[PDB]
């Protein structure tokens, strides 16, 4: 992605304050509550029946953590999102059968969680930078679909 | 919302489909799978090679449901009821994909109905597939 | 469809907004123009700089319309009637844009309501914002 | 865009049969009738009251041939769409204020028109090829937006 000097520093400074453990568990839990059809990929997680159920589900929590950690490695290679996520891309297509559209939804929920967590620190210009990041991460994940 | 003119337009064009609905439904799907490859993520369990029985069957299922929607156009929600529940609770197809199938059904129809696919029928058809899609998606959340 | 638990969540969250509604309205817009540069093509007549009064003024109108939407949650199509004629016949904003404002509105809410922006309230607001969007574009064609 | 050799040949072989003026007017016309909001830019064109009005509008027909002419010349530069449309992208953004979403709509309308005009020769694999071309052009036309 193309980020201005101001945008790169915005993204980077905020990420430093994030605990992946908990921002991950939140973003995934919220994906499963707000867009219930995404629950189709997680039948083995168990009870995703109530907002309280999804949020307290430990499998959701472990998974959200796994996802965000991979996401974290990408920030470090913002210059080549495509090359970085190629392996995971093939995996999500060939073995998992995840419609890439889901990537976009996750991106949007993550922005929401950053806003909620940080409040007024998460300003318009910070948002915009993070919108570019997520969109580029989503395109990187969908890249090897065929 | 569909005007009366729209309903006349849809019933007329779908009339001509008549007996080919099932073959049209197969061609639209095959066009979807080829132009929009991500839609294949929902048919991992299908043999998606051209002319497969699975596609032709499914194609026929999809067309029957459109015909039904055409017959009960003044009351779509009630007619597609069972179909909304299935897509909402079981299949769980992301709403974006209905748009891509809608588009390939329109290309199918243009290609087979030279005489009838006027500007005004095209608009009515497009509004019609948008309502069907809205119905099919109405119980997602 | 908005459930009774939905309607409660919305009334409650929009209750907290209160007199800041105008202010949240404007930030949401600002969030939109910066994250989604294409939306600016509809305000070629406005000064889009930060602190712009024009943005502020429009932010207030938007927010008041939604306060109106919340008041009439069971009769939305009648409350928003004039607004839906307006965007369909004059402004003519492509429907994709309502999703982008809706998301910026959501992020503005999240950032201002740390205690109220629960997973469930998040879900009812997103539902509520899709219904306002559906009403506002219902007369496009 | 990324097209294999066979995809370009298909594209170029069919296009060879196109009457540009004829299809230009038809596609623009249908856009205006199927997605009426797109009429916002064309107030100076005159009567746009009915489908017949639109389809018979000389202003629409002339806009359509200029539009598709430009498209037509881009087909010679499938390897460099961005370079070819960069200036046009700037005009659309800075002076005409056109939402790039309009470009995605015309693309789809265009594909419906070739299908209507070519019947069975517009096969599934020929569609696919053309779907890339159209997406390619719309992306290129939106690339200088800011
Ligand atoms: C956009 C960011 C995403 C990233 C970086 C990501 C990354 C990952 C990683 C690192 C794994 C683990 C593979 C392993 O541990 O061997 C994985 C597995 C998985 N992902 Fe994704 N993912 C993302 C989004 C999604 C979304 C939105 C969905 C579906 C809604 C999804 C569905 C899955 C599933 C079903 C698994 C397998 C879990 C299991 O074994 O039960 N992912 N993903
Ligand atoms: C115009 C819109 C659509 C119509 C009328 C429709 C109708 C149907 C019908 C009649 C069935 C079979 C029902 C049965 O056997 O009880 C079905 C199943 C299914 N549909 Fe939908 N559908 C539509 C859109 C979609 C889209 C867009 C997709 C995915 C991109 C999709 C994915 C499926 C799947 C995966 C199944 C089950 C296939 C199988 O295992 O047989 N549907 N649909
Ligand atoms: C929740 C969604 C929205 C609401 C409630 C809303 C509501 C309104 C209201 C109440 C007005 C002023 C009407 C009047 O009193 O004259 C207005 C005007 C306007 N809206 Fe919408 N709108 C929405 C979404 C959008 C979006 C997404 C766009 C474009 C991206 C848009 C573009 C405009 C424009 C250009 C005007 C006129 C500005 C002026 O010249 O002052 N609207 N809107
Ligand atoms: C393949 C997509 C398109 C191409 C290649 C294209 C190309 C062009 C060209 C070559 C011109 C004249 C530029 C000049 O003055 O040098 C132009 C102007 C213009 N375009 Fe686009 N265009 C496309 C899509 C659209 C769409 C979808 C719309 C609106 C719905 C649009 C609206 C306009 C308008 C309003 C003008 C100005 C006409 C005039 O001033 O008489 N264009 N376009």
């Amino acid at each position: 992605v193309h980020l201005t000097p101001e945008e790169k520093s915005a993204v980077t400074a905020l990420w430093g304050k994030v605990n992946v453990d908990e921002v991950g568990g939140e973003a995934l839990g919220r994906l499963l509550v707000v867009y219930p059809w995404t629950q189709r990929f997680f039948e083995s997680f168990g009870d995703l029946s109530t907002p309280d159920a999804v949020m307290g589900n430990p499998k959701v929590k472990a998974h959200g953590k796994k996802t965000l950690g991979a996401f974290s490695d990408g920030l470090a290679h913002l210059d080549n999102l495509k090359g970085t996520f190629a392996t995971l891309s093939e995996l999500h297509c060939d073995k998992l059968h995840v419609d890439p559209e889901n990537f976009r939804l996750l991106g949007n929920v993550l922005v929401c969680v950053l806003a909620h967590h940080f409040g007024k620190e998460f300003t318009p210009p910070v948002q915009a930078a993070y919108q570019k990041v997520v969109a580029g991460v989503a395109n990187a994940l969908a890249h090897k679909y065929h | 919302v569909l005007s009366p003119a729209d309903k006349t337009n849809v019933k007329a064009a779908w009339g001509k489909v008549g007996a080919h609905a099932g073959e049209y439904g197969a061609e639209a799907l095959e066009r979807m799978f080829l132009s929009f490859p991500t839609t294949k993520t929902y048919f991992p369990h299908f043999d998606l090679s051209h002319g497969s029985a699975q596609v032709k069957g499914h194609g026929k299922k999809v067309a029957d449901a459109l015909t039904n929607a055409v017959a009960h156009v003044d009351d779509m929600p009630n007619a597609l009821s069972a179909l909304s529940d299935l897509h909402a609770h079981k299949l769980r197809v992301d709403p974006v994909n209905f748009k891509l199938l809608s588009h390939c059904l329109l290309v199918t129809l243009a290609a087979h109905l030279p005489a009838e696919f006027t500007p005004a029928v095209h608009a009515s058809l497009d509004k019609f597939l948008a309502s069907v899609s809205t119905v099919l998606t109405s119980k997602y959340r």
